[PDB]
């Protein structure tokens, strides 16, 4: 029914059901500017009924500062029938059409309805018979650095997800008839008062595990009460319990009723007195505009402002708004009126895009009801911002010189960015710099890296993208999309292919960054963020990082010499089970998830790879003892997959795949309850297999067992295909061979080493021909594919987990499940990706501005799921005293050409009052005062290359261009103080 | 007296402390609860981070306040 293989990403963050309701609501967009367009975007992206555009309007060239889908030429044309034509290119699946005419009942059609750029009057009109109809009302608009977003979703809506969370689950380790439940050993709940919890496999009190909710008491971390229970039972023991998420109604007030009362969302508890005054301010941008023919104020514009700011007290005292109107505020929102930035679109848009969904799914937390934001601390302040400046002229720019001005616009465009990735945030990114004009100027040169291909779940997100596209490079594609978007870019946007790191350090080398002006993140992976950050910190470059998570996302500004780099704080790492529970004891899917995939990668991908090293590397064997942790199973693997077990035919694969069955979840399991019997117990004199040890079963082979039968399938397929054989499909075939199976007896042998020889294995070696015997053969070695179903991958693994899962009575998982954990999946969609890309665009022109002030800087936290916003003035680099001059221990560095040694220690003693003590480059000491009189003199009068290559017996390599050195020294008073690095810059 | 803590998950925290308690203790009440190294919490309030060597009332922290713990993204 739903699409799958596209909307995979983004149905981890929804969900099946959540999408159903999609497919089956109609979505009317009015207005189709930047704004609007974003919105629309966004909503075909996600997979609704269909879009339905309305805007007769024109195309002013204003238009163009923003509505990436308006071309130099389209001036004059309908917006709406101008961009409808491209949308329905988005998303196949979802139809875009066009309306002319606005009528009242004809509304009914929409299960939502957006609106934008539109008068107070007509959207009181709009509401009033919406609200009472139950429609989805949602209004936002875009004006300036200043935006609002408005919903109302009826009355009576009700809401069955209000955070998106996973309902919690957790093993318990006992449970009073007092309600009251005890975690198992030192886990934590993480339940909060309020919530409601269901039970399984709860012995002692077998009501309880009926499936009846229950309200929470949390007495602890570790434990919580759910009232008294006695009568169910004495004490129960070891079971789990669920969180149930309990829906909840929300009651929407009607735009004419609310804008009395108004309930503000803040998405900045800095600014907390500001949502009221803007909630004036845009109501006066309402007036202003049907005195003025619907015109909005005049860039900068002084009289209009004075003029404006009357009305604000006009409707402060007939909406009885008793409050302190800020003049000096509310006046910016008249200046910039007529403000049409792109990142404000981007913003608002996937912001409000993911309300639509909202509305049309009943999942996650709806914005009620006022959103009010302002990104005032964008607005330049090394540029003049007059009237005069901020004037049209007739271009492309002009929604965005409306509020930073032309001579601003001129950096922008001069302005040589380096974005690194081309992935979600990646095209927003592109998409933001097109409209905003970046590199567009003379000196301006954008550089797009990516080592990936476009794949078609890629198309849910990055936009930038067309299913015919699939297979093709993402930088290379993203840069020729762009050029539609504004040719003005056209050979000014070089692509790569390369992965930025280490090995990449060739193309981007010094010379590479020294002409950069900043550098952007738009990577999947910390390794990688961790990279470019250091570099930025080497090269003194500013750069933007971000990041999502389904409906989370994060924005983080790294200024030079003001505050800290990216890696200058920590993150939790990867957590990854113990080695001794997927290994014997584990007690969650994840656990058999994690084992299966390991089965998958020991049985079709290790091996093979030992095979083919062993028909390449000549001294492979002997390295191999060497090295290899476990030389045996390098020795076994290529014994067993080249002679020993070496197929001929699918037939003798379908043999080999019922062997592993009984090798892995029958033999194996039998060999551990040898080693630990099915009721032993500890030193505690306690059940070995209590709480976290579920205790296993072997399983016994059933060729009429759905599990059964797609393991040996899988299994025996993918056998093949290591081999090239044909796999066959046919049932029949595999019971004409496996009816007939007469599995080898086994019996646990004792002595085996279970956690909670010289010459054998040199002698396998010698049963293995020599390399000559074979050469030029090679095997085909199984590359796990997560997107793909003709591989059967993912079908083994399921299958695999789910015959461990039996195991162990632990309850399977389909493989929708199975792939997104054993594919470490990263759910994601569209709105977070934009969301995001506006607010870093929003800090990319404070760092154009060259903004010194880190109070001014912000750095991002969201997660729409729940409406959350907050941002925080980034941290200052840590500082440091040496000699009375404050040093930066993030960014100073001692810049020197490639001098002698004698030179280097007389400068730091004569310009910089240091005594340099010991001078060191990497792991190797080139220099100190303590060494012998004889090391020194000669090496004192070498250069820091030249002495550098001699300590280190290694010559330099002639593709470096810097050199980096480390230093101990003494202040003026003699005693031992850190200073920065050095850079000899030879 | 007492403040609460919402985390980007939704989840609210509420915590006994004093106007004079260090944002180092602070972190430290937080890791009893949710179990966080008071090395990756990231504790904002009104538009601004708490950093290590400060107090609750250098931030202006009165009673009843509320802070975010947020974190950072790995998607992208
Ligand atoms: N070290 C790196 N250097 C350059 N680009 C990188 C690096 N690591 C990741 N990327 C690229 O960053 C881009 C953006 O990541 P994103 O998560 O949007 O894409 P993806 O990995 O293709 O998506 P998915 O994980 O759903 O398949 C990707 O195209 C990815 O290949
Ligand atoms: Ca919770
Ligand atoms: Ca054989
Ligand atoms: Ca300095
Ligand atoms: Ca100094
Ligand atoms: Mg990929
Ligand atoms: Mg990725």
């Amino acid at each position: 029914t739903i699409d799958e293989g596209l909307y995979s990403r983004q149905l981890y963050v929804l969900g099946h059901e959540a999408m159903k309701q999609m497919s089956q609501s109609n979505v009317l967009i009015i207005g189709c500017k930047g704004l609007g367009v974003e919105i629309a975007k966004n909503v075909c992206l996600a997979g609704v009924k269909s879009v339905t555009l309305y805007d007769p309007q024109p195309t002013r060239i204003e238009d163009l500062s923003s509505q990436y889908f308006l071309t130099e030429d389209d001036i004059g044309v309908p917006r709406a029938k101008v961009t409808v034509s491209k949308l329905a290119e988005l998303n196949q699946y979802v139809p875009v059409s066009v309306v002319d005419e606005l009528s009242t009942e004809y509304l009914k059609n929409f299960k939502c309805v957006v609106v934008t750029e539109t008068s107070l009057t007509k959207q009181l009109e709009i509401n009033d018979f919406t609200h009472k109809n139950h429609i989805a009302y949602i209004a936002a608009d875009s004006r300036g650095l200043f935006g609002s977003i408005f919903c109302d979703f009826g009355e009576n809506f009700i809401c069955t997800d209000t955070d998106g969370n996973e309902p919690l689950t957790g093993m318990i380790a006992s449970i009073t008839d007092d309600g009251v439940v005890t975690m198992l050993e030192e886990t934590r709940h993480g339940l909060e008062n309020g919530d409601f919890v269901k039970f399984t496999e709860v012995k002692g009190m077998p009501g309880l595990n009926d499936g009846t909710p229950r309200k929470v008491e949390v007495k602890g971390p570790y434990t919580f009460s759910i009232g008294s229970v006695k009568d169910l039972g004495s004490a129960g023991y070891n079971g789990v319990f669920t969180q149930v998420k309990v829906p909840t109604k929300i009651s929407f007030k009607s735009l004419r009723e609310s804008l009395k009362d108004p309930e503000y969302v803040y998405p900045d508890f800095g600014k907390m007195m500001r949502p009221p005054q803007y909630h004036i301010a845009f109501q006066a941008l309402s007036a202003f505009a049907d005195a003025h023919e619907g015109s909005l104020p005049r860039p900068r514009n002084d009289i209009d402002a004075a003029e404006f700011f009357e009305f604000c007290k006009k409707i402060a005292s007939t909406l009885q708004f008793d409050v302190e109107l800020d003049e000096k505020l509310i006046k910016e929102i008249s200046y910039q009126a007529r403000g049409d930035l792109v990142a404000m679109s981007a913003f608002l848009g996937g912001a409000v895009a993911q309300e639509v969904l909202k509305a049309t799914t009943s999942k996650f937390y709806p914005l009620k009801q006022y959103f009010y934001f302002d990104s005032l601390e964008s607005l330049p302040s090394s540029v003049t911002i007059s009237e005069e400046t901020c004037k049209p002229r007739g271009c492309r720019y002009d929604g965005q010189i409306a509020v930073f001005g032309s001579e601003f616009q001129e950096k922008i465009a001069s302005l040589s960015t380096f974005l690194v990735g081309a992935g979600a945030i990646g095209c927003e990114m592109l998409k933001n710099w097109a409209m905003m004009g970046v590199a567009t100027g003379e000196s301006g040169h954008i550089s797009v890296t990516d080592m990936d291909s476009i794949e078609k779940s890629n198309l849910n997100r990055q936009f930038l993208f067309r299913p015919r596209d699939v297979g093709k490079l993402k930088s290379e594609c993203a840069s020729t999309a762009v050029s539609i978007m504004n040719p003005s870019l056209t050979g000014k946007i070089t692509s790569y292919q390369e992965r930025v790191g280490p090995e990449s350090e060739g193309i981007f080398g010094d010379e590479f960054f020294e002409k950069l002006s900043l550098v952007t993140n738009a990577l999947d992976n910390v390794e990688a963020r961790m990279y470019v950050d250091r570099r930025c910190v080497f090269f003194e470059k500013p750069l933007l990082e971000s990041g999502t998570l389904g409906t989370k996302g994060n924005t983080q500004v790294v200024v030079p010499h003001l505050t800290e780099s990216y890696g200058s704080s920590q993150d939790p790492p990867e957590k990854s089970f113990p080695i001794c529970t997927l290994k014997n004891f584990p007690n969650r899917i994840e656990h058999t998830i994690a084992w299966a995939r390991d089965l998958f990668e020991g049985l079709f991908k290790q091996p093979i790879d030992n095979v083919n090293m062993y028909l390449s590397s000549p001294n492979f064997l002997e390295t191999s003892l060497k090295t290899s942790s476990n030389p045996r199973e390098v020795l076994e693997n290529i014994r067993d997959y080249l002679v020993t077990e070496k197929p001929l035919s699918f037939e003798e694969c379908i043999m080999w795949a019922r062997l592993q069955f009984d090798k892995f979840f029958n033999n194996n399991i039998q060999q551990l309850l040898f080693n630990f019997p099915k009721d032993s117990v500890t030193s505690t004199g306690q059940p070995f297999w209590s709480g976290p040890k579920r205790a296993p079963t072997p399983l016994s082979f059933d060729i009429h067992n759905r599990e059964h039968f797609d393991f040996i399938v899988a299994a025996a397929s993918l056998y093949a295909f290591n081999y090239g054989l044909k796999s066959e499909t046919d049932p029949a075939i595999y019971e004409r061979v496996l009816a007939g199976y007469n599995p080898p007896p086994f019996a646990p042998k004792s002595g085996i080493k279970i956690q909670v020889d010289k010459q054998e294995l040199k002698s396998i070696a010698d049963s293995l021909p020599p390399p000559s015997s074979l050469v030029g053969f090679r095997l085909t070695p199984a590359e796990f594919e997560k997107d793909d179903d003709s591989n059967h991958h993912i079908d083994f693994i399921t299958a695999a987990s789910n015959l461990r899962a039996m195991n162990y009575d632990i309850t399977p998982a389909d493989r929708f499940k199975t792939k997104f954990v054993a594919g470490k999946i990263v759910p994601a969609m569209c709105t977070s990706t934009a969301v995001v890309s506006g607010l870093v665009c929003l800090e990319l022109v404070k760092l154009v501005d060259g903004k010194k002030k880190i109070e001014e800087y912000k750095n991002g936290f969201f997660n729409l799921a729940i409406g959350l916003f907050t941002f925080s003035d980034p941290i200052a680099s840590p500082k440091m005293k040496v000699n009375g001059k404050e040093i930066d221990k993030i960014w100073d560095r001692y810049n020197l050409p490639d001098c002698t040694l004698q030179e280097l220690i007389d400068y730091f003693q004569k310009e910089e009052g240091l005594e340099v003590t010991m001078l060191s480059s990497g792991v190797s000491l080139l220099y100190a005062n303590f060494q012998p009189p004889k090391k020194l003199a000669e090496r004192l009068p070498l250069k820091i290359s030249e002495l550098v290559e001699q300590i280190t017996k290694k010559k330099l390599e002639p593709f470096r261009k810097h050199l980096v050195l480390e230093i101990c020294c003494d202040d003026a008073n003699g005693e031992d103080v850190e200073v920065p690095f050095i850079c000899i810059k030879l | 007296m007492q403040i609460f803590v919402k985390t980007l998950t939704g989840k609210t925290i509420t915590l006994e402390v004093e106007s004079s308690d260090t944002i180092d203790n602070v972190k430290s009440k937080i890791q009893d609860k949710e179990g966080i190294p008071p090395d990756q919490q990231r504790l904002i309030f009104a538009g601004k981070q708490l950093e290590d060597g400060r107090t609750l009332s250098d931030y202006n922290i009165q009673k009843e306040s509320t802070l975010h713990l947020v974190l950072r993204l790995r998607g992208g």
